[PDB]
């Protein structure tokens, strides 16, 4: 709490929770125990959904926070085909602990991420993962042969559109939304983009990644790309996508089909155990050279 | 263990008590089931007596719990229902008596009593359990 | 039908398997108290060996602390007729400050006789060393992130034949966007020069001296816990209440992140508060900010009004030990304890901070934890009512009694609208410069 | 602890309470039983008073509750059921009176009373249990 | 159970339990189940606290036993200002279950030690900790290179006594129980005793040891002196405290200030790991000396 | 507001923290039986190095066997032109008796080439060395409890010129308060002589003779599990029940106290018993003591009278293992197996100890536990009255049933008067020698 | 299930559990939950005993499947005296979903294997481990200095009645079925079988195998011989035994007691890690040898 401390150690007290969870889309959503539509942000808190706040916990230690956050799932709301597909994941919250007859006596609990959300029976339990979730994880680069890095990544930046590299078109032939015909197949190598990402921008998946992979054009540039995973949502046949081209991470494939092999962020040669421990015999070839 | 009274003469019409039974039993969930028991004997466990008269008889009847019972004393059992059997069928019961005539030794199953007062002179306790151990 | 006995089953996995998702080490778990189970940290290594795989994870250090590196790249043996190689050993990522004082196998190398072009690392993408070109610059590596540096020519003459292990003394500056924000020396000086000169001598003085030799690399205890927020991606972190001088922290690829930053939380003691979502981290100390009487506490689950727990004589770590480095001399693995002086007759509690740090300090921080570890045995378990809710998670109770007026700092507060409270017994007093002499 | 008085006179037909043990058991599965008692006393454990007088004895009764109440005190309890013995059995009662003459020091078994208002002026209360702490 | 069988055989017993707790300091306590004082040893068991006697536990596995003995804290009994000080922490007990009609028949459940007391709500629960607590700890000393031993200690006799080494003075101005003024601080060096005991054997804190640390005279030999932790009980203003001198457990300081350089049991010179796996260089300094 | 489910968080901690604080392992367990948790124990060592760092611990050991030792106070190397050294190994604590048969990285070195001078590292204080007037007196360090060996003018030409790894042969008393009471042959012998001479030859009824070489050192098992409980501090430690030998056991610092002597209660099998506050060490056999009918059970709480549980055949250990040392000749890791004839199918479950002992006698062991572990299926869980109390907890009752008769062992005697025990099964003839032909 | 899909897609069903258990002999015995004797194999299913049937669990990972089968013991059952000797441990059942209508309509739900039985109370409780119980155990060599196999075993081939080795006679004196006097001891050498299969073919103990130790003739060939374990089945002194041979596992007993020394599956030279690590000195003994 911040100044509301006049309000507070009064017995007579009228604090009634709600929070906002902001999506990995730009969009966010509102939550009230008040049961009437309240805002201070821009927001507007919801009490038709959301808001059950059990149990709060805290720790010195690394450790995260949680808060399992009992709700509804309705069209207005999360709606759990928006769920399902793949939204909500890293979602960010701040709940805050408002006092409904003045909303500007309000502070945060905690800003979570909302990690594990277990969703039936018609309704949707979501824990709320503290503010130290990223903690706890590994994180590393272990000198393997390949390149590390994605495209767009700062160790390896790439300009992505320089050139006729993004495919642009819009999409037809979307079938099991893992095989995607797509009209304008030709402009491109055949298995041009083979690790890229299909950014879907219009439609039911809205702003939604996906992997490539067998990107084959059959006919007259029709290109059959498929992907490793569902979209989740199912692609009209009119939306819009982007594929961003295929990197295999490997020195050849960098430098050929790229120009950037100085920015490479890989470990090509590395030469093994077994040289490691090996002392020099005087037989055979000992001169310099590039042992491959 | 004692062999002191039997008790107050007075019990009320309601003093209920048959045998004990362990009949370890499996109740297999097919059908029909075995059991068996390791007593050979059957705990009398003789329940609801009821103190009931002047205020003279109570304070005998209050001490009869704590002078001579505490609790893991015998204070034998007068019933109104040396080895008898039972001959009415082929089988037989053959239990063995080791006090004389219907005398069962018990302890009360209470960790207190409660004697009531219903009038000037009125003294109640509504039950003492007993399940003469032997 | 009924169900068998794997109801206990049922109870663990996953029935307790959803627990640690939602969530030596003798001596780890005592020091953040009740606190949070106190991950595996720091087994400090000895005898620094470079390995030539590729399973080996990329290393991280801030300041200065020798580290193995290891083999990418070398040419083969080459007779002049005894041998010849060109290697290239990465030593860690970053960009960092030169690598300076090479010892191989054994005691010590002069790197004026060696070859060596040591790199920064830099995300401004160096380009190839031209030794590489050997494999021709069309197959040239040109590293980005990770700092390598090539040997070249190197003589395998007095070491065998063979190749010897070699291990590096390096300098890496904190990084990290709230390390370019707020600059230390290591870039804040922005020339200092007024070298003392005036010339077996006179340094006595040198633990007290004005002069910055040695201890300008030290990164500031602010920073570095910035970076590994920054590195995790959390960059809502606050760190403004952070004091300490760090001198050669190192923790490996794949230490979980966090097992890395509890090395700290060890040394320093800080609190890793989260108040907001800020996640304060700041410095502990015995600062009371509530003053509660016993008349003010509210109801608990247990139905009493402050459960106070005194552990176990038993377990009181009689002697404490750390693993600290020399950070000094020839940075090799150290060890000083503190004994009791009541009770020395057994409970010995040591744990292993791979990080460098003086003698002095050492036995400064041993003398620490001893003294905490006796202090935070007695733990309270109340419950505080939400008239008060400004008590955050990590701040400290007066909580006054009839009989005693001991302080708490507090841990694993669950609310729900009932701040319930496991505290635990901190005074202010252990938190001091212990101030002993040095070597 | 008190010695302050008895009580108020009334008490109603039904005032209930008799002595208590522990006196915990095994109850040996294939035979008898033995039984162990800790006490060498019994606690008396009076039940089931009830006040029932005009509104001039109710204030003078919840603050009996209150005032030398507390939870913690006497007031010497008196039965309308120095060492007292029992000898209708040869065995003996020799429980001790620490208080004269049957006057059983006691502490009322309650958070809370709850006092009643019958008619214009009757006041009730259905219970206060005790159980005599030394 | 030592020949009370004859009277345990028959269904008719009367065994009450009772057990005596023994302090570091010399007195014991007397706790007993059977509602009447009674005594066998000089010991005077009262059944006025302690006394649940919850289900000791036992085992031929190395592990401990236990009994958590809930009861009351009251003015004749632990009091819990006591508790809370720092005493009763290697409390050690008997218990035992003696026959109330005669105490020559009795036995020992088990010898323990007391280890965790959880106090609260009026009242305290103390698990016994089996007779095996010992067992199960680390001992060991690491070769480090200062000393291991304390200044009493057999592997280092001292005669702490010897000469004006303890400062015996009374005590005035305690303030915080860890600043202590002392009237008497003259006598000794400035900063002569860092690592002692602070022995305070009057008063309020009776036979109640500390640390010391900031050995401080300022004006006219005051010796202001902190301690690490609280003493837990507040000295009067006039208590008797010794003060054994401060050892640094370093050669250095065990040879200046104390004679006692012999009796060292500590390890100064220590090579490192960097001289193990070292070859010999036939270059600079090889010839014998101290390697320091 | 509700609880969520951190009610599995909070049921394990520190919901179950509570419980270990109040409390190849494969075989380890079942020995113990029901018991109580068999704690890690005696990885043991294999290829024994010296390690010179600061951060090994002290090792401990009792009577004939190897261990590695450290290096402390090492000179620098020294050229006669082809080098030469001072070292000083300190090999474990205590008073010893004399090191003797010292080889180095490889077989072996002849103790009468070396110019070693070995100390028993007595508490009477043994002086300097004076090899140590290097550093001369005035900073001479003078080990009091370790017994340290130097070594002087060492050559370091036959190994390489590196420093070799160097291994001793050590001869250590069993000592402590119950250890000078009742003298055993280290001093309880006061001059034997008597050598029989008269002299490849006749060492056939050597394992038979009289004449006592060699097994002369090997102290009794009765002190060394009273050195156990003297140095963690346990002086009511009752051991009159015991009788082995023990031949050199060898545990490391920090090595718990428990779990070092938790290696003797698989080797030996005694009880670790404690009736009392004595905690009687009996050796465990089969002499029934209660002699209980089926109709003399309490009433249990499951209101069975005797629960019996008979584990599963596919964890029955089929073949068991060892991996004791040699003890005779050159020390070294050994193994030997049992295996039984009907069921070899699977399930190896084997354990390292880290004594030393003979050839014999391993299989001796081996077999026996292969025996034991079958008869220790069943285990029994029944009450019993508190009118017979005096079953103390590791007693073993002969449990009359109306079909067996079979004896059961008891462990986990909870009361509260109501002695409820989980049993196990234990066989007379389990405990004896196997009688079997050595090497 | 298997083709009685149409018998159960129906709402109207009447599937009774039922299962068969072989022992270790040959006897089967049979069970289910029908309350009416019944049988489609010539297993005869008896609803005397047997048959709680409780939940049977599976899982796709190698870890076993699991049922606890409460039942009832008794003459014609398990009866508790077979299976405390030694039978029913490796005792494989099939669990089976008959139709009582018709018991061709029936399918397998596991095949199990028995591990833990508990009985107790009149009653048994026994865990049905599934058909993975063997993964998850240890089974290896390890290069030990004896031998590894039994005598019967394919990987040292005996022949175990290729002449007077095994002892047929028949058994005198049983006393604690531990030790056996045997009437016809002499035959053999004294210690000639000492780890032998002493399986008994006839009378309580039916073909129950134990271990032999202490093979010693007394007088007149009596041969008395301890065991390691009790059979757990009294033999009457009359019953017939015979002993095979005892091995030592030990190239000295293997060659010259039995023949079989070609068959050894041992390892008995096996050098040591103290041979690994060394450096030939040019000292003493250098030419080739035994190294024993
Ligand atoms: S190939 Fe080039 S662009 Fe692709 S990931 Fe590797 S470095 Fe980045
Ligand atoms: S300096 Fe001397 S007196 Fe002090 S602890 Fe060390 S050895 Fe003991
Ligand atoms: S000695 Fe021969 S027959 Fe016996 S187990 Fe060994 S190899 Fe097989």
């Amino acid at each position: 709490p911040e100044s509301l401390k006049a309000h507070l150690q009064g017995g007579v007290t009228t604090l009634a929770r709600a929070w906002a969870l902001a999506r990995a889309d730009g969009r966010v959503l509102g939550f009230t125990d008040h049961d009437v539509v309240l805002r201070f942000d821009g927001i507007s808190f919801e009490p038709g959904s959301g808001m059950t706040a059990k149990a709060v916990l805290q720790g010195t230690g690394l450790s995260v926070d949680n808060t399992e956050s009992y709700g509804a799932l309705s069209s207005e709301a999360i709606t759990e085909a928006d769920l399902l597909a793949g939204r909500y994941d890293g979602a960010a919250v701040t709940v805050w602990l408002v006092n409904w007859a003045d909303p500007a006596m309000r502070a945060v609990i905690f800003r979570g991420h909302l990690g594990e959300v277990s969703r039936g029976a018609g309704a949707f339990t979501a824990e709320l993962r503290g503010l130290t979730a990223a903690l706890g994880q590994e994180q590393g680069r272990i000198y393997h042969p390949r390149c590390a890095a994605v495209l767009g990544d700062g160790r390896c930046r790439f300009d992505l559109t320089k050139d006729g590299y993004a495919l642009e078109a819009a999409l037809g032939g979307v079938d099991e939304a893992v095989v995607l015909r797509l009209a304008e197949g030709a402009g491109f190598e055949d298995r041009w983009f083979e690790k890229g990402r299909l950014v879907v921008l219009d439609g039911a998946a809205a702003g939604l990644i996906g992997v490539v992979k067998n990107d084959r054009l059959q006919a007259d540039g029709s290109r059959l790309i498929e992907l490793w995973q569902r979209l989740g949502a199912n692609p009209v046949a009119g939306d819009r996508v982007r594929i961003e081209p295929g990197c295999d991470k490997r020195a050849g494939t960098c430098r050929l089909k790229f120009d950037n092999f100085l920015n490479f962020r890989g470990f090509p040669h590395i030469p093994g155990e077994d040289w490691m421990v090996s002392y020099p015999v005087q037989s055979g070839t000992n001169d310099g050279g590039s042992l491959f | 263990a004692f062999h002191e009274v039997r008790f107050p003469a007075n019990l009320s019409f309601g003093s209920v008590g048959g045998p004990e039974r362990r009949t370890e039993i499996v109740t297999l969930s097919s059908g029909h089931e075995e059991r068996n028991s390791p007593w050979a004997h059957s705990r009398r466990h003789y329940d609801a007596g009821v103190g009931l008269r002047s205020l003279d008889d109570v304070e005998r009847l209050i001490a009869f719990f704590e002078a001579r019972g505490g609790q893991l004393h015998g204070f034998r059992w007068k019933d109104w229902a040396g080895i008898v059997s039972f001959n009415e069928p082929p089988p037989q019961g053959a239990r063995v008596t080791a006090g004389f005539e219907f005398d069962v030794p018990v302890r009360f199953d209470t960790d207190r009593i409660a004697v009531s007062v219903q009038s000037f002179q009125a003294g109640d306790l509504p039950q003492v359990p007993v399940v003469e151990v032997r | 039908a009924t169900i068998l006995l794997s109801a206990a089953g049922a109870a663990i996995g996953g029935g307790f398997g959803g627990t640690v998702l939602g969530l030596g080490r003798v001596i780890d778990q005592r020091l953040l108290g009740s606190g949070s189970q106190s991950v595996e940290t720091g087994r400090v290594d000895r005898l620094r060996l470079s390995s030539a795989s590729e399973g080996e994870a990329v290393g991280r250090l801030w300041g200065r602390m020798r580290v193995a590196g290891q083999v990418i790249w070398a040419t083969r043996f080459f007779e002049s007729a005894s041998y010849s190689l060109s290697l290239a050993l990465a030593l860690c990522e970053g960009e960092i400050l030169r690598v300076g004082r090479v010892w191989a196998d054994g005691s010590e190398i002069e790197v004026s006789g060696l070859n060596m072009r040591v790199y920064r690392g830099g995300e401004d993408q160096l380009p190839d060393p031209k030794i590489a070109a050997v494999e021709g610059a069309e197959a040239a590596p040109a590293y980005r992130g990770i700092a390598y540096v090539v040997l070249e020519d190197l003589q395998l003459a007095p070491f065998g034949n063979r190749v010897p292990q070699f291990t590096f003394e390096v300098v890496r500056a904190a990084q990290g966007a709230l390390a370019e924000a707020e600059p230390d020396l290591t870039r804040g000086l922005r020339a200092v020069a007024l070298i003392p000169g005036t010339g077996w001598s006179d340094g006595e003085n040198y633990a007290r001296g004005h002069w910055i030799s040695g201890r300008a690399v030290a990164q500031p205890l602010a920073s570095v816990v910035a970076e590994i927020c920054g590195a995790a991606g959390i960059t809502e972190i606050d760190v403004s209440g952070l004091y300490g001088l760090v001198r050669g922290y190192t923790m490996t690829g794949d230490q979980t992140g966090r097992a890395g930053l509890q090395a700290l939380m060890l040394a320093y003691g800080f609190e890793a508060l989260e108040r907001d979502g800020q996640l304060v981290f700041r410095m502990r100390d015995g600062r009371v900010a509530a003053d509660l009487a016993a008349a003010d506490l509210a109801l608990g689950e247990g139905e009493a009004v402050v459960e106070t727990v005194r552990a176990a004589e038993a377990e009181i770590a009689g002697r404490v030990r750390l693993a600290y480095v020399e950070a000094e001399g020839d940075f090799e693995v150290k060890a000083v304890e503190a004994v009791f002086p009541d009770a020395a007759a057994g409970a010995a509690a040591g744990s292993e901070l791979s990080l460098a740090l003086t003698r002095a300090q050492a036995q400064g921080i041993v003398g620490r934890w001893l003294a905490e570890a006796r202090v935070a045995r007695d733990t309270a378990r109340f419950a505080l009512p939400p008239s008060r809710g400004h008590l955050g998670t990590g701040d400290v109770v007066r909580l006054d009694l009839p009989e005693g007026k001991r302080r708490y700092r507090i841990d694993r507060v669950e609310q729900a609208g009932l701040i319930q409270v496991e505290a635990v017994r901190v005074e202010p007093g252990i938190y001091a410069p212990a101030d002993e002499v040095e070597d």
